[PDB]
């Protein structure tokens, strides 16, 4: 199969930087729950 | 109440007539909404450009310097856009016209009539009388050769007659 | 490949099983929006404006979260009074019995084309 | 009047002149948020589900960060 | 809370928030030339569509030489 | 020039921690296949 | 003056006086009659 | 708190920290153009403009440069093919690094913003709140924005004080960068007039800046005030995406259809031109004249220049592209190396048959070769037996004219065959396969890529504008509704809607 | 009002057993009450009048101009036009300028006579409708006199109006002028 090659680059970035951008919104969140009480 | 000039018009306020060859013209109203001194200023201005341009249209025609090539009037203007004397009258006005900017400032404070700059080199009207008179007469002329300059240059383009030419043969 | 090869075999768009589950999905998207579209707008204020307005609704209250009224009102002046469902329970209802119905019957379509009894 | 008097180029806009301040608030959100009282039948069914235990487990659960943190703070 | 030179120069730029000419001011002529600016796009846009033709306006790529 | 009176907290719950990973994984899986080409 | 541009100019003139003056004068004349009460 | 979909709501209501936020943006949007510059400028291949032009290898952002000035580089050449001896500040090169520098000082400006918020001039001196006198402040926006277009008509596109802009021939063959007068009058609403460019800029930059006159001087009516709530911000978010999304609709049609502001040179040829055989009528009427001249076909095809032929090619046309097929046309047929002339189909007794031309919809065409009238003659048959219409029974010999393969005449069926597959997508090139590792699929050109994008984007921002006009309009029940609702929205309650002084 | 209640005025009725309308009573000039459509209730009687006046004028000027332009073409004219009358002369008119010169002036005439005279009326000003000042053999100073004289410039210009119509009309319907129009009466036998 010739496939692209940046397609890699595209389909594991696109996943990670929204991924690790919810992630923190998830973590500082509840991080600060926690540091209310 | 109502304008000796536009008996049917009713009299513009501004215009009370104590200015010279105020006749309570002014049907569109340009003085209700502007400082009459400014437009009485762009009046005497433009018509004394007038008056000079009209006489000197015609001094041409009869007469052109021997120094100079011979062209009607308005051949001219393009002959000394090049020539560089084009340069040197339009660069003096501009430097006369800059402490015109100035004494516009001062009309605006009333520091100034308008269309006043003390030029009475040979104190012609020195009358208070005569000043009267001789503003009635500066205000008609300049009122008269705004109209004068237009025909002359129009009827060039339409016509290529110097005026004295054309009037000599229509 | 297995639509476009029933559409060959059967005209499965001209038949009226299908016309009708097309219907049935069209219409069942129409009123979840709708739906949607009257109840979110109707919210009762419970909350600030620094916090989303789904925390104005806590799980398990007795109280009714918006208006009934204010969207049935809404929805009166958009099209006629009479449209409106009044009743929230027949309003649930139909939101239940139209995609149904029109699945039910385009599934019927498909078992009676496979006895080749295609559209028209 | 006069056709430049008018348009009133001179009196502002030509209806505009002498303008007032606008009082309300345009940037204003609404915040009458109301009270439903309490049945006696949600005191039963509230009762029932603290007996079960409904009301333990998560305390956070529904509530924003500032309603959470403001309730922390009592 | 700040005062800088640049702010005083613009602050009477800035200092007439919430000032309003009373009653409906110039919404006459707002609607004239909003009628002439509709007017104009919608000439320009037949023109283009080629639905109004005019003499000595070509459009097409072969007017231009 | 001090604290800002418009600073606010921000939060992302958990069920919209699950909804965001969801979205994102499912983005991925879609457009992956057209991405390699 | 093109065949296309005195159709243009007749569109605009049959649209004021057929679509826009006539639902214009109705309205006003309703709104003058039918009014409301306590405004 | 504040959900992640609010999270730019916090500098709502500060206007200092709300200048921060857009200077950043501005300062995001120069570093990319200068970093998109840079990397095409990395990515060029200036060698061959004829039939490797700029956007054939996917150059976006370049054209866009090309069009209203810098055509040159710092390496020494040009996009109009000639050598530059002395480039100056303002090439690719320099346009680049001048972008990434504003970027950086708009990011520091948005640093300093950021921290230093609480400025006076931001707070209303009657009440003391921070504010925005929106009416006085657009009028001075419309005033900049008058004599920014004033000046880029009169002296940039004119050419008075600047380069002026692209301008280009019907056929996209001679093209420069020239000052263009402005063509005052109806010819300056032709869009393929590039001179109604700058009759445009000056006199709309002129009424643009009497209408700023107006706004800083004339304080806005009470009753459009309320209506339209113009002391809150977010109205003139909303009639800004309005304005935004209409600009990219028009922007989105003059590209798909073509003007004076997209030369075919700079984009490609629009889909339209090999619709209507824009280019293949004439090169027909060159070489008909030429013929008339007394030339022969050899000679008349060989005055064709290859540009023109290069321009009558299926592959170049945007609409045969796809949505996945990305990278530069380039990547797809080849980079174009030379033309291979006129392909004239003799059949046997000598009849000039013509292949049916591939129309833009078909990803694949049946290869069918007209009459003159256009009775199917000759085709490549999909089924042998029982063949009627092959090349084999009526016979048919290519003859090229033009070209490298000029003057050579082809009589056997398999290569009569091949080379009406190649007459199907128009004119006939020899393309390299090897640099680029292409793949043999079209590609769209910057045109189509350009219209997709920006249609895409008009939509949702008119999506944008309908969200957040809807919002500035009900701005009072964001949180939602209380209890008055219930007594107004009663069927007969009161005559008019809304209003509670009727019954 | 000359005569009134005999030939204008109150108690007289063009449709009689119709109520005179609304907004007319006595004082306008050529009131015999006759606003049948009722636009009296719309427009302002001034600027009806304004128009009115106006019509009438230039119908009149027309009307004569038809006429005597079958009579008497001024010899330069006449040579330039070739013998024109009507819409044709309009139309070659158009091109020698006299049309284009007498649109240049009689603009001119209204943006600075018509124009701020009609917004002066239109708001309090004593010039009545139609009332620029022109007597310069002041003909009438009887305020006897310039009532009929009022009621007669309505009237004789309002046979204009209808007149103006008809001869254009049956220009283009006929080819004749309206000197033409009546000789050869029936003006059928030939379209001309
Ligand atoms: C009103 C403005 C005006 C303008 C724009 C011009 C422009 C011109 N004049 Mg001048 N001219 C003017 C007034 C004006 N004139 C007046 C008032 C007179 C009457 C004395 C003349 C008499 C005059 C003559 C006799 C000649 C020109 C000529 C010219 C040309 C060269 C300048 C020169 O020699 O001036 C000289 C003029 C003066 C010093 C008199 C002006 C003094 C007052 C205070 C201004 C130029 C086209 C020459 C030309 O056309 O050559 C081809 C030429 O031969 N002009
Ligand atoms: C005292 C100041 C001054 C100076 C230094 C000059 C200098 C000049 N003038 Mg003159 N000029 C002056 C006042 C002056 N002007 C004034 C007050 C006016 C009227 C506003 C003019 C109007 C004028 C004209 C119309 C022309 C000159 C020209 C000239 C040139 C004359 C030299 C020559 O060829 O012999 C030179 C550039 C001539 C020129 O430019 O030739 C190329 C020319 O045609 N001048
Ligand atoms: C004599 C002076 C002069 C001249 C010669 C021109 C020349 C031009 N103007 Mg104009 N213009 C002038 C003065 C002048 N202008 C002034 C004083 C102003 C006031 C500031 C304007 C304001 C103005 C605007 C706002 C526009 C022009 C445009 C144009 C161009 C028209 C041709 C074209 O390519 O249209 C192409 C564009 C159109 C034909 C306009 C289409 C309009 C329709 C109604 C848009 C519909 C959009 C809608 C959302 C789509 C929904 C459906 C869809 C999704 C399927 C041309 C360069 C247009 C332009 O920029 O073109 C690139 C344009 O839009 N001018
Ligand atoms: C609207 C603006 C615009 C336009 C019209 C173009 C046009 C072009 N660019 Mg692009 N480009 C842009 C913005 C734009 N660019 C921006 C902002 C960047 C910076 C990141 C780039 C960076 C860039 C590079 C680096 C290159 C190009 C190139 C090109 C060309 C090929 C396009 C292509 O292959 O698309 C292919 C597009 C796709 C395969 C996707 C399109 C369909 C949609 C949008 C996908 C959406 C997916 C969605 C977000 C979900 C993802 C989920 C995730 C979890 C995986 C073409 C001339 C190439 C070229 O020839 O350069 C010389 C090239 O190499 N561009
Ligand atoms: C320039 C135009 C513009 C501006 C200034 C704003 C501003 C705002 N919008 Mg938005 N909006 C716009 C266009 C714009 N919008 C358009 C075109 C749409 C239609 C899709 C919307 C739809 C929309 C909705 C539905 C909502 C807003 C809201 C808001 C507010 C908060 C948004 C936030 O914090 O997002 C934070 C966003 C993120 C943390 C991540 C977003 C990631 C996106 C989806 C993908 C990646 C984008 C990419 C990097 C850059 C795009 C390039 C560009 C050329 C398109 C804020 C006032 C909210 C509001 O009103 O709150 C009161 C809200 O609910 N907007
Ligand atoms: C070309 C310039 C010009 C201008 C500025 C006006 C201006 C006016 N005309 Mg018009 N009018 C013009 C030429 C013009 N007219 C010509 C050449 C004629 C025929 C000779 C008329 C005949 C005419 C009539 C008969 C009437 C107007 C009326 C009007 C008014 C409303 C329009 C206004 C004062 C109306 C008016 O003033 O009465 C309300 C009106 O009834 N005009
Ligand atoms: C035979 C018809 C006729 C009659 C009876 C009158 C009657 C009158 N006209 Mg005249 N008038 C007429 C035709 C007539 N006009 C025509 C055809 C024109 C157009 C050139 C005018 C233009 C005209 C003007 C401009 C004025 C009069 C005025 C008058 C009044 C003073 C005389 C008087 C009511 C004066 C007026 O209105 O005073 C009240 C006045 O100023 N008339
Ligand atoms: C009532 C009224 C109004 C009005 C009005 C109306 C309808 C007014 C109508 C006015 C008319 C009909 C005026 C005609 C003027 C003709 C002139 C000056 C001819 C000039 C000829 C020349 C120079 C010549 C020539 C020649 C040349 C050069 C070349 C030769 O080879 C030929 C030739 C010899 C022919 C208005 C609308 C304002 C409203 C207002 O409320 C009052
Ligand atoms: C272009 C150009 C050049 C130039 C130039 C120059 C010098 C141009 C100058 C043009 C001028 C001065 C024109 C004047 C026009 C006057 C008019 C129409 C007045 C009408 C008044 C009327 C009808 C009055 C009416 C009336 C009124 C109101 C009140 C009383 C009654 C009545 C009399 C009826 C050059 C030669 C330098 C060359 C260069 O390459 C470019
Ligand atoms: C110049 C030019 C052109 C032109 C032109 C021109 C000059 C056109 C002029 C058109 C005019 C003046 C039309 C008038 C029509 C009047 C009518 C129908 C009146 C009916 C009255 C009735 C029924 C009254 C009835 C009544 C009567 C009797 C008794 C009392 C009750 C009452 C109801 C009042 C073109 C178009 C050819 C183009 C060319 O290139 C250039
Ligand atoms: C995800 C997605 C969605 C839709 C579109 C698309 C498919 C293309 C895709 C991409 C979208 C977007 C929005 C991409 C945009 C990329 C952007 C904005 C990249 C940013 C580039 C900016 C750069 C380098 C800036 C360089 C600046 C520098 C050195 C500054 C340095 C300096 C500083 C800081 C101080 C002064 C001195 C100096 C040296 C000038």
């Amino acid at each position: 199969m010739n496939v692209s090659v940046a397609a890699y680059l595209a389909v594991l970035l696109g996943t990670f930087v929204p991924v690790v951008f919810l992630v923190t919104l998830y973590i500082q969140s509840e991080s600060r729950k926690a540091g209310s009480s | 109440d109502f304008s000796a000039a536009v008996p049917f018009l009713k009299r513009p306020s501004n215009l009370d007539g104590t200015l010279a060859g105020d006749v309570g013209f002014d049907p569109l109203g340009f003085s209700d909404v502007f400082d009459l001194r400014v437009l009485r200023e762009a009046e005497l201005k433009h018509g004394r450009f007038a008056m000079l341009a009209v006489l000197g249209f015609l001094v041409q025609e009869v007469y052109t310097f021997p120094f100079f090539p011979k062209m009607a009037p308005v051949d001219a203007h393009d002959y000394f856009v090049t020539q560089g004397g084009g340069s040197q009258i339009i660069f003096w006005i501009s430097f006369v016209e800059i402490f015109g900017v100035v004494a516009l400032f001062e009309l605006i404070q009333g520091k100034r009539d308008a269309g006043d700059f003390a030029f009475d080199p040979l104190g012609l009207g020195k009358d208070e009388a005569t000043l009267a008179r001789y503003k009635v007469a500066e205000i008609k002329h300049a009122r008269l050769a705004m109209i004068a300059i237009g025909g002359f240059i129009h009827q060039f383009w339409v016509t290529k007659q110097t005026v004295l030419e054309q009037l000599g043969n229509f | 490949n297995f639509m476009l090869v029933f559409q060959a075999e059967h005209n499965i768009l001209m038949h009226p099983f299908h016309q009708l589950g097309v219907a049935g999905v069209f219409g069942g998207s129409l009123f979840s929006a709708m739906h949607g579209s009257l109840v979110t707008s109707s919210l009762i204020r419970e909350t600030t404006e620094n916090e989303s307005a789904n925390y104005g609704y806590k799980f398990g209250q007795e109280e009714e979260t918006y208006n009934i009224v204010a969207a049935h009102g809404y929805f009166g002046r958009l099209i006629f009074q009479y449209a409106s469902f009044n009743n929230s329970r027949a309003l649930h209802f139909f939101l239940g019995l139209w995609p149904v119905v029109g699945i039910w019957f385009t599934a019927l379509g498909v078992m009676t084309m496979a006895f080749n009894l295609n559209g028209f | 009047d006069t056709v430049v008097s008018s348009l009133y180029k001179s009196l502002g806009g030509a209806l505009d002149k002498t303008a007032v301040y606008d009082e309300e608030d345009q940037l204003l959100i609404l915040s009458d948020m109301e009270t439903f009282p309490e049945t006696e039948l949600g005191r039963r069914r509230v009762a029932q589900a603290e007996a079960a235990g409904w009301f333990t487990g998560n305390p956070s659960f529904g509530k924003s960060l500032i309603e959470y943190s403001e309730e922390t703070k009592k | 809370a700040l005062r800088t030179r640049l702010g005083e120069l613009l602050r009477p730029l800035n200092s007439e928030y919430g000032k309003v000419a009373p009653g409906w001011g110039t919404t006459p002529i707002m609607g004239f030339v909003m009628l002439l600016f509709f007017l104009f796009l919608l000439i320009i846009l037949q023109i283009y569509n080629s639905s109004l033709i005019i003499e000595n306006v070509d459009v097409d790529w072969a007017s231009l030489g | 020039s001090g604290p800002n009176p418009n600073k606010q907290p921000v939060e992302l719950n958990r069920t919209s921690l699950f909804w965001g990973l969801l979205l994102i994984f499912v983005l991925a899986v879609l457009f992956s296949s057209y991405f390699f080409n | 003056m093109t065949p296309s541009l005195s159709a243009f100019i007749n569109s605009l003139l049959l649209g004021l006086f057929v679509v826009v003056i006539p639902i214009g004068a109705a309205l006003f004349l309703v709104s003058q009659s039918d009014r409301v009460t306590r405004t | 708190g504040l959900p992640w979909y609010r999270v730019h709501t916090v500098v709502l209501n500060d206007p200092g920290r709300l200048i921060a936020v857009h200077l950043m943006h501005t300062a995001l949007v120069a570093g990319w153009a200068g970093s998109m510059a840079l990397y095409e400028l990395a990515v060029f291949d200036p060698s061959d403009p004829v039939l490797n032009p700029m956007w054939r290898q996917g150059m976006f952002v370049m054209p866009f440069m090309a069009r209203i000035g810098v055509t040159d580089s710092w390496g020494g050449w040009s996009v109009t093919g000639e050598s530059v001896a002395n480039p100056g500040f303002w090439s690719f090169e320099g346009v680049a690094l001048a972008h990434i520098g504003l970027s950086g000082l708009l990011f520091l400006a948005a640093v300093w913003h950021w921290v230093y918020w609480d400025l006076e001039l931001f707070r209303d001196p009657r009440t003391g709140n921070p504010a925005l006198d929106l009416p006085k402040i657009f009028g001075i926006h419309l005033l900049l924005s008058g004599v920014l277009c004033f000046g880029f008509g009169a002296f940039h596109v004119t050419g008075a004080w600047g380069p002026g802009i692209w301008v280009s021939d019907a056929y996209g063959i001679t093209g420069k960068v020239q000052p263009v007068a402005p063509a005052w009058g109806a010819e300056g609403f032709n869009p393929f007039n590039p001179s109604g460019v700058a009759s445009h800029h000056i006199a709309a930059g002129i009424l643009g800046f009497l209408a700023g006159i107006f706004h800083i001087a004339v304080r806005p009516p009470q009753r459009l005030y309320r209506a339209l709530r113009m002391g809150n911000i977010e109205t003139v978010l909303s009639s800004s995406i309005a304005a935004v999304f209409w600009s990219a609709f028009i922007t989105t049609g003059t590209m798909w259809y073509g003007s004076a502001t997209t030369p075919i040179e700079l984009f490609g040829p629009t889909r339209y031109q090999w619709d209507s055989g824009y280019f293949q009528q004439e090169i027909e009427r060159r070489v008909e004249n030429s013929l008339n001249e007394g030339l022969n076909l050899s000679e008349a095809w060989s005055r064709i220049p290859d540009k023109l032929a290069f321009y009558d090619y299926i592959g170049n046309n945007p609409a045969k592209g796809g949505l996945f097929r990305a990278g530069p046309m380039n990547k797809g047929d080849g980079i174009a190396e030379a033309w291979l002339g006129h392909p004239i189909f003799q059949d046997k007794e000598g009849k000039e048959l013509t292949v049916r031309r591939m129309p833009a919809f078909f990803e694949t065409f049946p290869v069918i070769l007209v009459d003159k009238d256009g009775i199917i003659r000759a085709d490549i048959p999909f089924r042998r037996a029982e063949s009627k219409y092959s090349i084999e029974q009526v016979g048919v010999t290519v003859s090229f004219y033009g070209g490298k393969l000029n003057g050579q005449v082809f009589k056997d069926a398999p290569t009569v065959k091949k080379y009406a597959r190649k007459a199907q997508l128009g004119e006939v090139l020899e393309f390299d396969r090897t640099t680029l590792e292409s793949d043999g699929v079209f590609r769209s050109s910057p045109r189509g890529w350009y219209t997709f994008g920006h249609a895409n984007f008009a939509l949702l921002f008119f999506l944008g504008h309908l969200w957040h006009g809807s919002r500035t309009l009900f701005r009072d029940v964001f949180s939602g509704i209380g209890a008055e609702v219930t007594e107004q929205v009663e069927f007969g309650a009161f005559q008019k809607l809304g209003d509670r002084s009727t019954k | 009002l000359y005569k009134d209640g005999i030939i204008q005025g109150l108690g007289v009725e063009a449709i009689p057993g119709a109520g005179r309308p609304a907004n007319l009573d006595g004082t306008l000039v050529g009131d015999v009450g006759f606003d049948p459509l009722g636009f009296s209730n719309w427009l302002d009687l001034r600027w009806a009048r304004e128009a009115e006046i106006k019509h009438g004028r230039v119908a009149m000027l027309a009307a004569t101009g038809m006429i005597v332009q079958d009579a008497y073409k001024f010899p330069g004219f006449e040579g330039e036009f070739g013998g024109a009358a009507m819409m044709k002369l309009h139309n070659l008119a158009v091109e020698q300028g006299a049309m284009q010169q007498l649109l240049l002036w009689l603009g001119l005439l209204e943006i600075i006579s018509g124009v701020p005279a009609i917004i002066q009326t239109l708001n309090g000003s004593e010039r009545q409708p139609g009332d620029f000042g022109f007597d310069p053999l002041n003909c009438g100073a009887n305020p006897d006199t310039l009532a009929r004289r009022q009621l007669t410039e309505l009237k004789n210009g309002r046979l204009a109006m209808i007149a103006v119509g008809g001869m254009v009309h049956h220009y283009l319907l006929v080819g004749r002028g309206p000197i033409e129009f009546i000789t050869n009466i029936p003006n059928f036998k030939n379209p001309l």
